[PDB]
C-alpha cells in the first residue's frame, strides 16, 4: 500500500517515522518529495552478509547497499541533511562470526577471525567521500535493538543535529 | 519471439522513414517563414500571500474566475486574484499531494499522493466545508496526476506505469491498460474527450483513446522522461516536456517531429510546458529562479521573468489566455 | 511469447492508421492554428483600463 | 459585503497561520535501506 | 595628560581588536559571538573610550548636550549587546528539546534591530 506513518511522542518530542512503502517506481519522483526532512535512518543487516538474494548471479546485498548508500550520500537534495547508521545485528552476527572467515566482505582482507575489526573497517569504509561529511554529521551506532529502540542515541542525534541546523543558519559556525 | 521483434522493428523503421519523408515538406515549410512577435508581453497582476509551504503543480481547467493549489502542510488552496484571499481551507488526510484538479461547475476538488488514494472533494458545500473525502484506491505506484472532464469519468495515473478510467457513481475500476517501460508523470485533458496522453521514458507522448482504448499515436526520440504536457488550444496537437530541455511541437495527425528551440544559454533542464494562446507565447519553468518564455511562431524568446528564488514548479495557463498562474517553492504565487 | 506478440500487435495496427492518418496534413497545419492566433496576442495588453485585475 | 470577505480573509489566515509552526515543531524522519532490512526489528 | 593617554592607548587597542576580527572571520570561535553583536559591542567601547573627550572641553551648549545623553548610551549599547547575544544563545539551546523549529527573531538583522530597540529606550 501507500507510505506508513508512526507517530509516537516518545523521549518528550513527536517523533515521526516515514517508511519506503515499497514504492517499487523511479527513485527520484520520490526522492525530491520527501525534501525539507530533519534526518533519515539508514539500516543493513550485518548478521545477514552472507545473504545473496539481491542478484542472482552478479552481485550480492553489500554492493547493492554499497551502492544505495553512495547514491544517498552523493545526492544533491540531501547533501546537508545528517545520515544514521543502525542495524539489527546483536548477537547473530557474533555467532556467524565464528564460522565465517570475514573474507567476501572485501577481497584483500586483513584482519583476524572475530569481528570488531570487520566492524572498523566497514565503518571506515562507509564514508567514500569527505566533501559531505563536513557538511552534514554522520552518527554511527553498533548493537541496535535495545530495550527502548536505543532512545538515547536517537534523542542525542536528533537534538544534535537539530542544534546544528539552528546554528548553522544563524552565522554562527 | 525474436523474429517477430525484428520483424516488428524493421517495420517500425519503414514507418518512420516514410513518415520523415511525408513530413519534410511540412517542416522545410514551417520552417522557412516566421511570424513578427511582441517585446515583453507582459501585465502584472498582484501578488499572493498567506502560505508557508511548497508546490508542486495545479490546475487552471475551468472557465470561472479562482484558482486551485495545493500544498504539502495538508490544506489545499483556493485562492483570488483581486481579492489575494481564500474562500475556505479545507485539510488534507494525505501527508504529500501532487495532484490537483478543479471542476468547471466548481463543486469537485481532486487530490491525491504518495498514499496512493485519489480523493474527491466537495468544492460547494451546504454547511461550506467537506467534511471528509471519499477513498479510491487499486494501484501498486505513486498518485502522479488525475484529470476529469465532468461528474462521470475519471483519468488518474499512478508509479505502476498504468492508466485507469474510473466513475465517481460505480466507484471501482472500470478501465485499465498495460503500461509502458517508463512510469506516467502527467496527463492531459482533451477539449472534446477524444484521447488523453502518457509521456515517460521511449514513449514520448503516447495517446490513449477514452472510448475506443487502442494506442494509435506513439512517438519516440525523447529519451529523458517528460514532466509536463497539455493540448494545445486550437486542438489536436501535443507538447514537449523532456527533461533534456528539449522543447518541440507536435501534431497529432503528422505524427513526426518538428523544429526544435534548443541552445547552450541553459544548461540545466525543465519542468513544465503551457501555451499561451495557440503557441503564441511558449511558457517554460527551470532548475534555477530565472525563467524565460519564448514564441514558436517568432522563433525567438519572447521575454524574461523570474518573480522567484528558487526553482519554479507549477505552471497554468488560461483556456482563453486571461491569465497565467505559476509558483516555485518559496511560498510565492504570482500571476504573470 | 505472448507478451510480444501484443507489443508486435499494437505496433502493426498503429502503422495501419498512421500510414493514411497524413490527408494531407500541411493543409491543416497552415490552416488550422490561426483561427485563434490573433484575439489572445491583442487582448492581453491592457492599459490598467479594462483589466479585471488590479 | 467587502468587509464579511476581509473579515473572512482574516481568520483564514490566522487558520493557517496556527498549523504553521504546530506542524513545523513535529521532528519529521525517514526510513529507507535494503529490502526486509529490520523494519519490524527495530521497535515502533 | 592620565585621561587622554590612557584614552589613547585603549582607542589603539580596540581598534587593533576591530581589524583582528574583521580580517580573521573564518575561524568559528569568533564567528560563534554572532559577527553583528562583536561590532556592536566595539562600537559600544569606543564611544566609551572616546567619551572622555567630551568630558574633558570647554563647556558650551553644544558640549554639555553631548555629555548628558552619552554617558548612559555608550554603557547601554555595550549591556544591550552583552544582553541580545546571551539571550539568543539560551533561547536556541533551549527550545531544541521540545518545539522542533526556528526559534522566532534569530538573525544576523533581527539581533542587531533588539539591540538598537534597546539602545533606542535608554535614547528616548
Amino acid at each position: 500500500t501507500g507510505i506508513v506513518e508512526t507517530h509516537f511522542t516518545f523521549k518528550d518530542l513527536h517523533f515521526k517515522m516515514f517508511d519506503v512503502g515499497a514504492q517499487r517506481s523511479e527513485r527520484k519522483k520520490w526522492i525530491h518529495c520527501f525534501e525539507g526532512v530533519t534526518a533519515i535512518i539508514f539500516c543493513v543487516a550485518l548478521s545477514d552478509y552472507d545473504l545473496v538474494l539481491a542478484e542472482d548471479e552478479e552481485m550480492n546485498r553489500m554492493h547493492a547497499s554499497m551502492k544505495l548508500f553512495d547514491s544517498i550520500c552523493n545526492n544533491k537534495w540531501f547533501t546537508d541533511t545528517s545520515i544514521i547508521l543502525f542495524l539489527n545485528k546483536k548477537d547473530l552476527f557474533e555467532e556467524k562470526i565464528k564460522k565465517s572467515p570475514l573474507t567476501i566482505c572485501y577481497p584483500e582482507y586483513a584482519g583476524s577471525n572475530t569481528y570488531e575489526e570487520a566492524a572498523a573497517y566497514i565503518q571506515c569504509q562507509f564514508e567514500d567521500l569527505n566533501k559531505r561529511k563536513d557538511t552534514k554529521e554522520i552518527y554511527t551506532h553498533f548493537t541496535c535493538s535495545t530495550d527502548t529502540k536505543n532512545v538515547q542515541f536517537v534523542f542525542d542525534a536528533v537534538t544534535d543535529v537539530i542544534i546544528k541546523n539552528n546554528l548553522k543558519d544563524c552565522g554562527l559556525f | 519471439l525474436d523474429q517477430l521483434r525484428q520483424e516488428a522493428e524493421q517495420l517500425k523503421n519503414q514507418i518512420r522513414d516514410a513518415r520523415k519523408a511525408c513530413a519534410d515538406a511540412t517542416l522545410s515549410q514551417i520552417t522557412n517563414n516566421i511570424d513578427p512577435v511582441g517585446r515583453i508581453q507582459m501585465r502584472t497582476r498582484r501578488t499572493l500571500r498567506g502560505h508557508l509551504a511548497k508546490i508542486y503543480a495545479m490546475h487552471w481547467g475551468t472557465d470561472s474566475r479562482l484558482l486551485v493549489s495545493a500544498s504539502q502542510d495538508g490544506k489545499l488552496i483556493i485562492w483570488d486574484s483581486y481579492t489575494t484571499n481564500k474562500v475556505h481551507a479545507i485539510p488534507l488526510r494525505s501527508s504529500w499531494v501532487m495532484t490537483c484538479a478543479y471542476a468547471p461547475s466548481g463543486n469537485y476538488v481532486a487530490c491525491g499522493g504518495l498514499d496512493n488514494i485519489c480523493s474527491i472533494y466537495n468544492l460547494k458545500t451546504r454547511e461550506g466545508n467537506v467534511r471528509v473525502s471519499r477513498e479510491l484506491a487499486g494501484h501498486t505506484g505513486y498518485l502522479s496526476c488525475c484529470r476529469f472532464l465532468d461528474d462521470n469519468q475519471i483519468v488518474t495515473s499512478s508509479g505502476d506505469t498504468t492508466c485507469a478510467l474510473w466513475d465517481i457513481e460505480t466507484g471501482q475500476q472500470t478501465t485499465t491498460f498495460t503500461g509502458h517501460t517508463g512510469d506516467v508523470m502527467s496527463l492531459s485533458l482533451a477539449p472534446d474527450t477524444r484521447l488523453f496522453v502518457s509521456g515517460a521514458c521511449d514513449a514520448s507522448a503516447k495517446l490513449w483513446d477514452v472510448r475506443e482504448g487502442m494506442c494509435r499515436q506513439t512517438f519516440t526520440g525523447h529519451e529523458s522522461d517528460i514532466n509536463a504536457i497539455c493540448f494545445f488550444p486550437n486542438g489536436n496537437a501535443f507538447a514537449t516536456g523532456s527533461d533534456d530541455a528539449t522543447c518541440r511541437l507536435f501534431d497529432l495527425r503528422a505524427d513526426q517531429e518538428l523544429m526544435t528551440y534548443s541552445h547552450d544559454n541553459i544548461i540545466c533542464g525543465i519542468t513544465s510546458v503551457s501555451f499561451s494562446k495557440s503557441g503564441r507565447l511558449l511558457l517554460a519553468g527551470y532548475d534555477d529562479f530565472n525563467c524565460n518564455v519564448w514564441d514558436a511562431l517568432k522563433a525567438d524568446r519572447a521575454g524574461v521573468l523570474a518573480g522567484h528564488d528558487n526553482r519554479v514548479s507549477c505552471l497554468g495557463v488560461t483556456d482563453d489566455g486571461m491569465a497565467v498562474a505559476t509558483g516555485s517553492w518559496d511560498s510565492f504565487l504570482k500571476i504573470w | 511469447i505472448a507478451q510480444a506478440r501484443k507489443l508486435v500487435e499494437q505496433l502493426k495496427m498503429e502503422a495501419n492508421i498512421d500510414r493514411i492518418k497524413v490527408s494531407k496534413a500541411a493543409a491543416d497545419l497552415m490552416a488550422y492554428c490561426e483561427a485563434h492566433a490573433k484575439e489572445d496576442p491583442l487582448l492581453t495588453p491592457v492599459p490598467a483600463s479594462e483589466n479585471p485585475f488590479r | 459585503e467587502d468587509k464579511a470577505a476581509v473579515e473572512r480573509s482574516k481568520m483564514i489566515d490566522r487558520n493557517l497561520r496556527e498549523d504553521g509552526e504546530k506542524a513545523a515543531r513535529e521532528v519529521k524522519l525517514l526510513l529507507l535501506g535494503a529490502g526486509e532490512s529490520g523494519k519490524n526489528t527495530i521497535v515502533k | 595628560v592620565g585621561p587622554v593617554t590612557i584614552a589613547c592607548l585603549g582607542a589603539l587597542a580596540t581598534l587593533f581588536v576591530l581589524g583582528v576580527f574583521v580580517r580573521h572571520n573564518a575561524t568559528p570561535v569568533v564567528k560563534a559571538s554572532g559577527r553583528e553583536l562583536c561590532y556592536i559591542l566595539l562600537g559600544g567601547v569606543f564611544l566609551c573610550y572616546c567619551m572622555t573627550f567630551i568630558f574633558i572641553a570647554k563647556p558650551s551648549t553644544a558640549v554639555c548636550t553631548l555629555r548628558r545623553l552619552g554617558l548612559g548610551t555608550a554603557f547601554s549599547v555595550c549591556y544591550s549587546a552583552l544582553l541580545t547575544k546571551t539571550n539568543r544563545i539560551a533561547r536556541i539551546f533551549g527550545g531544541a528539546r521540545e518545539g522542533a523549529q526556528r526559534p522566532r527573531f534569530i538573525s544576523p538583522a533581527s539581533q542587531v534591530a533588539i539591540c538598537l530597540a534597546l539602545i533606542s529606550g535608554q535614547l528616548l
